[PDB]
């Protein structure tokens, strides 16, 4: 298996990396290849808690979270608040399909206990936020995909995508 | 395949053109030109075929059946046609230029955008598979230009700076160093970004007001003012004539198409607004 | 729908002669199975209440005052729920074998290409195909359409040359030639269908309805209607200065309103200033009399109120149109500041 | 392209419109907006620029009232009605070269003070003559229209 | 396996028939379908693969002998896929990621259902960013007066493509690739032109879910029409049902049959599969089997690009 | 044979002429002159036709039906017209000259450019093909001037140096000293290079400020000043009149066109800005 970690792109402060592990190997699923990001995956039935930025799970198929699949190990620091999957390709529901997968991988997603304390309420929110959109240019993807920000396909090609592709349901809790 | 051959050609406006479209667009023009999906002037395939078929029936009245077999047989007989025109695509529009000495001096230049050159390439790829007279000498040129997409480009001239249509300052870059030009007129061809080009092109389009005068008092009538749009002289539209495999098309492509140099398209012929020239990209390449 | 096909059958045989009805008879009988189906296809819904939801023992209960509001809420939802599936009334028809095998009854021309869709609908095949204006008589009378020549000018009066018609649309045209037949549906279970028809053949009401060429000629008609005597001598024969020879009427409260200025508002403007054999003539006629040649354009005006059905739910979208939308009522707390400012004010 | 030049023409005009206290100076400006725009495109930019400065009669508190107009809104142009008008139009032209980064604002503001540098300003504009004349057109044409509309006779 | 149809210019696939000057004092007009019916796409490939030694009066017994099996059609701009989505006369080109939560959406409470549906056909509907209605107007000139004839004017709303767009189908055959590839076709309409392109693409052939998308008109066999329309909510969750003509056959110059169908982009429940089988009789099952080969009864899972059938 | 007759003619201005603005592009001059696609002055054929039409409907009242045939009816057209006008290309403009030295001194000269002669050759070539006519006399002349392109030349005279329009210094080659003048004039014709010709030509144009005086104060009215653009006297345009076979085209070409010498084009006629002379190429050879 490949230790492919799936990281969120919400409106949250703690989104910087929270994983001090990187490509490690030489493989990845999502690619920015003269069209924009490839192979974005969607996590439906999950939310995001503003504080403690992680994927809060639910059962509403309408609530959904979208991120990328990078091969870095899950920070080697928590080992508790992470959902760890042994999953093939055909069960990775992806967007922008270009290349198929080795069809047996191991995925870690930022998790959270249900937190049955208070009643749930999940809110639709966008991430366009042109003042913040520039952060994401060099917050998440370039730190994994530096090759595109310097002498290759433009990093404005990534901008009109994240204000177009990623839009997640939050918690406002 | 039943498209044995394809004969692309350039439509060169000898006088201004006006192929009408009713009142389909807004700007202020009452009688605008025929547009396309993205706003540039085009000649529809219906207007381009009908004009060439209305012509060429007066020119070669003996070959009326050869033309009917290929171009439609407008009578109640409805045998299928053998020839198809594609919509004429704006290839290059003339533009006034002021270059900062920058050159052997020019006063006007040809201007294209990268949107317009993609549709030309689309037409060019699509018929390369059947044209065993492969015009890759031309298809490659568009390919190299499209590779340099994302900046203003001059193909053969060496200007590096100019003023297009008295309003737009652009800095130009050679293709890589040099390449033969398509239009054999001794005129540079600039390929602009799609945002800047759409303004420079819209500035070459001729939008006139026209007047109907009360002949007894020599003043304009009430509501005797309207607006029209023309496509300038020297404009270049590119289209293709696709032909099914038959014996009439062999005559049509050999006997009829060799003798088409000038035809008349569009309307307002009284103003002299239709004289155009076809150039048949099989000899200019 | 049946009782209107009934009356139309009865009435058309009453006037078995006179042309255009020996045609309507021939199709109201050839296409019985098709005309069984209503062409309109309504949709019905229903909710219910019980004594439990409204009474305690024999008096009203608390919070009962909202039962009607909540009951009407479910009714509205059930409509919008069903509006998700659009079933056109043509789908109910059975046309597979009528088009695969040439069993479609085609009174008139024969389709060189199958079945020749209707010119009004566009969806259904046509039953009454019409020849073009090569010439009609020698092509009407030979074919089954016209029994003779006298009926031709009566068929042409209701069906244009070249016009194909489906069974449903001919019923629209037949009722368009006699709108009093609508009384069958208007009254309902009051008079027998035969008694309704009898009063229609026991009279000669002629209800002329405008066309888009008539509407495009108001200012022209209304101009030659006050320059009558001057515009009158020159023609004297062109039915423009004809004198009203009948007492026909119309629902159009402009045709009724004049109709009586020796102007004969019944003339089809497409045999006149809007014609081709007579265009330049009436241009010259209008030229000498300072009458402006008419414009071929009318205006189709269609009004509809905003959020009315949404207002029947008591919502506030008709008040704050756009500021709050119908979608906002899935969570009214997001617009709590405004929906309250209005409601508190009301 | 020049969609923000109709905006610029409105702030530049509203400045000139207010630093023209005398009524005959507004009328004199309306005369410059019409005429000066039509020599820049028939006679050329710098031939008209030379004509503008020669009639502007610089080298005074006026030449420093211009510097204030770039930022302040209480500045006033004092002088001959023909001088304030010609100098107010010099502002209009210079206000554009600043806001559009054709000429560096720091250079222009210190070239409008140091007598020795003004010749270097005219020397800079000579090489930017083709570039400038192209861009100011929409801007100056708008100033011409605003003048004919806002500057009225009593 | 997969076939991309690249339109080189605006196309027109008109429905409703009768686009020609018949009445004297009246213009003609025609619209265009956003997605070509499978009969159109079948007739196109059938035109390439044509041998006179066949048919003689069939047009589908003759057509089904040429092509193996075609699967329904959708849109592909830049490797993205867009799929028809239909409502009470609204049509939308929605992206794959938005069909997942349709069955849960169509079951929500009243007010939460309308809002979710409304935002699909207005905000998340990506049709008008991809396709514009170019309302071309044509005219016939009489050489006598050299003006327009008596009302020989027609309006034809073509299908203008703002971006690069292909129509996507799949074929069971693989000996078909090097025949229909790089071919210039006269993709059905007003004598318009598209280009063909074949590349391999792996997708499912048969699946089971409780809600399918209709990637092609689902033909109703005209005998179950009564037992089907009276209870329509049991079979169609949302979409549009109407009577359509299957087209116009070239070899005989006749309009094809006219039978009720469930228009592409509708959401059909699982109850529609077994209902059809238990209503269609083998007298017509042999017929409707052909209708499926040319590509009519094509279903798609709201999960993923998995293409089912009904009789297959 | 597409055109029955084809009549190229020069348009010599007797007074300064002014054909109105027309266009929609905003410009500095208040009432500008009609512009070409290269920016040179021209006359839209819609203005040639309307002016010549109304002139003929006065000078030939008996042939008022031959004119309605060839030039179209006015109030209720059953049929398209038969005659066409082509837009009047600027052929030569006068420019005052300070001749440095030569045997014969000159005070003014005709200035033309190579870009303008190319548009004329485009008219002559297409009209030659779309008709029985063959203007080989002009075409042989202009095709010799266009061979020397990219170099200032004086047609017949011997100048070698001059200062045109007080601001432009040019050195001139001699072409052949044997080829006859294009038009009948002792004034030489300089075929300037298109870059320097554009600026020399803009100097010959006549910009004019006019006012409306208050009658009771003898001062300019409130905002009663405006500018205006004229084309000088002696300016030569070039257009073509074309016609299809109708038995009135033959009468048009026989009487009407052979008795047309002076017409009033453009506007500002009350101040004499329209008088012009037509010289048919059948005659000026
Ligand atoms: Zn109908």
């Amino acid at each position: 298996s490949t230790q492919r970690e799936y990281v969120f792109i919400p409106i949250t402060n703690s989104i910087t990396i929270d994983v001090k592990i990187t490509i490690g190997g030489s493989d990845h699923i999502t690619n920015i290849d003269e069209r924009g990001i490839h192979n974005v995956l969607v996590i439906t039935g999950y939310a995001v808690d503003e504080k403690n930025g992680r994927l809060v799970p639910t059962l509403d198929p309408c609530d959904y979270v979208k991120g990328i699949l990078v091969a870095g190990t899950p920070q080697q620091a928590q080992s508790n608040d992470f959902l760890t999957l042994k999953l093939p390709a055909n069960k990775l529901y992806l967007i922008r399909k270009k290349g198929n997968i080795s069809d047996d991988l191991k995925i870690y997603i930022p998790y959270s206990s249900p937190d049955a304390r208070n009643s749930m309420k999940t809110k639709p929110v966008s991430i366009s936020d042109d003042t913040i959109v520039n952060n994401i240019i060099k917050e998440v993807f370039d730190k994994i995909y530096n090759i595109t920000q310097k002498e290759k396909v433009k990093i404005e090609k990534v901008k009109e995508d994240i204000k177009e592709l990623f839009s997640y349901y939050a918690l406002e809790q | 395949p039943y498209y044995a051959f394809a004969e692309p050609f350039f439509i060169h406006a000898i006088t201004h053109l006006h192929v009408g479209s009713g009142s389909s667009v807004e700007e202020e023009i009452d009688l605008p030109f025929q547009r396309d999906e993205l706003g540039y002037p085009t000649i529809y395939a219906s207007s381009l075929k009908g004009a060439i078929k209305s012509f060429l029936l007066k020119e070669f009245p003996d070959k009326r059946d050869v033309i009917y077999k290929v171009l439609g047989e407008d009578e109640n007989p409805e045998e299928a046609s053998l020839g198809t025109f594609l919509d004429a695509i704006l290839f290059a529009i003339p533009s006034r230029i002021i270059e900062i000495d920058s050159a052997k001096p020019y006063v006007w230049v040809y201007v294209t955008t990268y949107e317009l050159l993609k549709k030309v390439k689309l037409y060019l790829d699509s018929i390369s598979q059947l044209s065993n007279a492969s015009f890759s000498n031309l298809k490659n040129k568009i390919d190299t230009i499209l590779a340099k997409e994302g900046k203003n480009i001059t193909l053969d001239s060496d200007l590096k700076s100019a003023i297009l249509n008295e309003d737009f300052y652009v800095e130009l870059e050679a293709l890589n160093n040099k390449i033969p030009s398509i239009i054999n007129a001794g005129v540079p061809l600039l390929v602009l970004e799609d945002s800047i080009g759409r303004e420079v092109i819209n500035r070459s389009l001729i939008r006139v007001r026209r007047i109907r005068i009360d002949r007894d008092k020599k003043v304009v009538e009430t509501g005797g003012l309207w607006s029209e749009e023309y496509v300038p002289m020297k404009t270049i539209f590119f289209s293709v004539l696709l032909g099914k495999e038959s014996k009439e098309s062999a005559i049509f492509a050999s006997c009829i198409l060799r003798n088409l140099r000038y035809v008349i398209l569009g309307g307002k012929e009284t103003i002299g607004k239709g004289i155009v020239e076809l150039r048949w990209v099989k000899d200019v390449i | 729908w049946r009782k209107l096909i009934e009356g139309l059958r009865c009435y058309s045989e009453r006037k078995r002669e006179d042309g255009f009805w020996n045609l309507v008879c021939r199709v109201l009988k050839l296409t019985e199975d098709l005309l069984q189906t209503t062409p309109l296809n309504i949709r019905v819904k229903q909710v219910s209440v019980t004594e439990d939801e409204i009474f305690n023992n024999n008096k009203l209960r608390s919070d009962s005052w909202k039962i009607y509001d909540n009951k009407y809420r479910q009714l509205v939802s059930e409509f919008k729920k069903s509006k998700l599936v659009k079933v056109t009334p043509e789908s109910r028809l059975k046309l597979f074998e009528l088009t695969k095998f040439d069993k479609l009854p085609q009174i008139g021309e024969k389709s060189k290409r199958g079945y020749e869709f209707c010119t009004s609908c566009g969806v259904l095949p046509a039953v009454v195909i019409m020849p073009k204006e090569d010439e009609l008589e020698k092509k009407l009378i030979d074919l089954g359409i016209a029994r003779d020549e006298k009926d031709v000018r009566s068929i042409k009066n209701m069906i244009s040359p070249g016009e194909r018609l489906c069974p449903w649309c001919l019923v629209k045209r037949a009722l368009g030639a006699e709108p009093r037949l609508m009384r069958i549906l208007l009254l309902g279970d009051l008079y027998s269908v035969e008694k309704i028809v009898n009063e229609i053949v026991s009279r000669d009401v002629k209800i002329e309805i405008p066309s888009t060429s008539d509407i495009a000629s108001i200012k022209t008609f209304e101009e030659m209607i006050e320059k009558k005597n001057e515009i009158c001598e020159d023609l004297k024969e062109e039915e423009v200065c004809e004198k009203p020879s009948e007492s026909v009427l119309s629902m159009w409260q402009w045709f009724n309103k004049n109709y009586y200025n020796g102007i004969n508002l019944t003339i089809d403007p497409e045999e006149y200033w809007f014609s081709e054999k007579r265009r330049r003539y009436y241009f010259s006629v209008f030229r000498r009399h300072r009458i402006t040649f008419p414009s071929p354009y009318y205006a189709l005006v269609r009004a509809d109120s905003d959020y009315l059905g949404d207002l029947l739910e008591g919502k506030l979208t008709p008040y704050l149109a756009g500021i709050i939308d119908s979608g906002d009522y899935a969570n009214i707390s997001e617009k709590k500041e405004e929906v309250n400012k209005l409601l508190e004010e009301y | 392209l020049y969609e923000e030049d109709y905006k610029l023409a409105l702030e530049a005009f509203k400045k000139v419109f207010n630093a023209l206290t005398h009524y005959g100076a507004k009328q004199a400006f309306r005369s410059r907006a019409r005429d000066l725009v039509e020599e820049i495109y028939n006679s050329g930019f710098i031939p008209t620029f030379f004509y503008i400065i020669s009639k502007a009669e610089l080298n005074s508190d006026s030449l420093d009232s211009l510097i204030s107009l770039f930022s302040s809104d209480n500045a006033i142009l004092r002088g001959s009605d023909e001088n304030v008008s010609y100098s107010a139009y010099l502002f209009i032209i210079l206000y554009y070269l600043i806001k559009r980064g054709i000429i560096e604002q720091k250079f222009l503001i210190q070239a409008l003070r140091c007598e020795k540098t003004r010749l270097d300003l005219i020397d800079k504009l000579y090489n930017l003559a083709p570039i400038i004349s192209a861009k100011i057109r929409t801007y100056l044409l708008a100033i011409k229209r605003l003048s004919e509309a806002l500057i009225e006779a009593r | 396996k997969r076939v991309l149809i690249k339109p080189l210019e605006p196309l027109m696939f008109r429905s409703q028939g009768e686009f020609e000057p018949l009445i004297t004092g009246s213009h003609t007009a025609a619209q265009s379908l956003i997605i070509p019916r499978p009969s159109t796409i079948a007739g196109m490939l059938g035109y390439i693969l044509f041998n006179k030694s066949s048919g003689t009066g069939d047009w589908l017994s003759d057509l089904t002998n040429l092509l193996a099996t075609i699967y329904g059609t959708f849109i592909e701009t830049n490797g993205e896929y867009l799929f028809p989505l239909r409502m009470g006369n609204h049509l939308a080109l929605v992206d794959q990621q938005h069909l997942i939560n349709l069955p849960t959406l169509l079951e929500k409470e009243y007010e939460r259902r309308e809002k979710g549906i409304y935002e699909l056909f207005y905000d998340k509907n990506k049709l008008f960013q991809i396709i514009n209605h170019q309302d071309r107007i044509g005219i016939s000139i009489d050489k006598s007066t050299r003006t327009v004839k008596e009302h020989y004017l027609y309006s034809a709303r073509y299908l203008a493509f703002k971006k690069e767009v292909n129509y996507v189908i799949f074929i069971d055959n693989d000996a078909i690739s090097d025949k229909i590839n790089g071919k210039i076709v006269n993709f059905g309409g007003e004598n318009r032109i598209a280009k063909l392109e074949v590349d391999d693409y792996k997708v499912d052939t048969s699946i089971e879910e409780e809600y399918y998308l209709a990637l092609s008109p689902i033909l109703i066999p005209d005998e179950a029409l009564d037992n089907f329309l009276d209870n329509i909510s049991d079979y169609v969750a949302m979409g549009k049902v109407d009577k359509i003509s299957l087209g116009f056959d070239i070899a005989n110059t006749k309009r094809k049959e006219m039978l009720t169908a469930i228009l592409e982009g509708s959401i059909v429940k699982r109850s529609i599969i077994d209902f059809i089988k238990n209503e269609i009789k083998n007298d017509l099952r042999y017929r409707f089997s052909k209708y499926e080969k040319i590509g009519y009864n094509t279903l798609m899972s709201l999960c993923k690009l998995a293409l089912r059938k009904i009789l297959s």
